[PDB]
């Protein structure tokens, strides 16, 4: 301002971002396997 | 023919050949486990003024 006038100017502006991303990986197996030969029928138990 | 994993006593014939008492028996087992597991998780977030 200088005689005669006056003059005001105000900018504001303002970001935010954010992101989040979460993975997890488990995951669990197994095989077994067996053979046999024996040689009354109560051996059979 | 005597008792062989039986009874007292048993009849065999002229026929018949052979009555044999041997004890053979065979086994087997194959087990098989799976498990699968999937998990997936995904955010976003977006503000502006
Ligand atoms: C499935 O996955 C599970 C792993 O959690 C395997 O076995 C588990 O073992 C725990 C041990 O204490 C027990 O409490 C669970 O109850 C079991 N799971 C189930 C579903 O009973 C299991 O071998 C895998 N495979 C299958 C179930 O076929």
């Amino acid at each position: 301002r200088v005689l005669f006038a006056k003059k005001t100017k105000v900018e504001h502006r303002c970001t935010t971002n954010k992101l989040s991303e979460k993975h997890e990986g488990s995951f669990i197996q197994g095989a077994e396997k067996s053979i046999s030969l024996i040689r009354s029928e109560y051996g059979a138990a | 023919v005597f008792s062989g994993d039986g009874k007292d006593f048993y009849r065999l014939s002229g026929n018949v050949l052979s009555y044999t008492f041997q004890v053979k028996i065979n086994n087997d087992f194959n087990y098989e486990f799976y498990n699968s597991t999937w998990s997936y998780v995904k955010h976003t977030s977006t503000e502006h003024t």
